[PDB]
């Protein structure tokens, strides 16, 4: 691992890896409005956390719907010259959604309703798989 | 005389397409308590409309009326799987001391939860 030498490094496909990724992400997304820069406040940053969970993507411009963020003020990077630069996808958490579409796809889970199983569960079937 | 308004914020979550029947469904639904005084939020049918939109309806607490429109939204929610809905509360006292510039994402923030689906 380098950090736990005993233990190995793995999963991508894991709630904590892919919460690592998203909380890497929402805490290194700056928004720059016309003039300067500035962070995400810690109620914005509360109020994304769970929606790449939610719906299947967090799209740019989904997250400017979801924060009113009024036009004039643009996400730092992201290349706002090409057009509909803001579909986008910035976060999409990929095995918790794949694990939920397999249930999903077969009875055993209510769509959109959450996947109940344990981050330590979803780590493991990542691992395994 | 305590004036609470119910902020919902209206999103489409992707997992399926969403049917014109369901988009008329929840139009007339918000359309129901639209009058003159807030010609601003009508409903219409178009994704534009219904997608990523925050309303906010004034209701008078001691009133009844409230509680059943929260709970026709929160049927429709949880029937329609491809459509969102969160509902959250504010006095009326603190909603109209806050900054109009995002108002309604400032009051969803300073404003209790009621049901998120």
């Amino acid at each position: 691992c380098t950090f736990e030498p005993a233990e190995p490094k793995a999963a991508k496909n894991t709630y904590t890896a892919e919460r690592f990724i998203w909380l890497t992400k929402l805490n290194n997304l700056r928004i720059l409005e016309q003039g300067s820069e500035r962070p995400l406040t810690d109620t914005e940053r509360a109020t994304l956390m769970d929606e790449p969970y939610r719906k299947s993507k967090l799209t740019y411009a989904q997250a400017r719907k979801l924060l009113g963020l009024e036009d004039t003020a643009f996400f730092k990077g992201l290349r706002y010259g090409k057009d509909n630069a803001e579909a986008s996808t910035l976060m999409e958490m990929k095995a918790y959604h794949a694990i939920s579409r397999a249930l999903e796809k077969e009875g055993l889970k209510d769509k959109k309703s959450p996947l109940n199983l344990s981050p330590e569960l979803q780590d493991e079937i990542g691992t395994a798989f | 005389s305590m004036f609470k308004r119910a902020i919902i914020f209206t999103s489409f979550n992707g997992f399926e397409k969403v049917s014109r029947t369901e988009k008329r469904r929840l139009a007339k639904i918000i359309n129901a308590r639209v009058s003159i005084i807030d010609e601003y939020l009508r409903a219409k049918d178009t994704n534009a409309s219904l997608d990523g939109q925050y309303r906010a309806f004034l209701f008078n607490d001691e009133s009844p009326a409230m509680t059943e429109f929260l709970a026709k939204l929160k049927a429709f929610a949880e029937s329609c799987t491809g459509i969102s809905i969160d509902a959250w509360e504010i006095e009326e006292s603190e909603y109209v001391r806050l900054p109009v510039e995002r108002r309604d994402f400032l009051a969803a923030a300073n404003g209790k939860e009621i049901f998120k689906i």
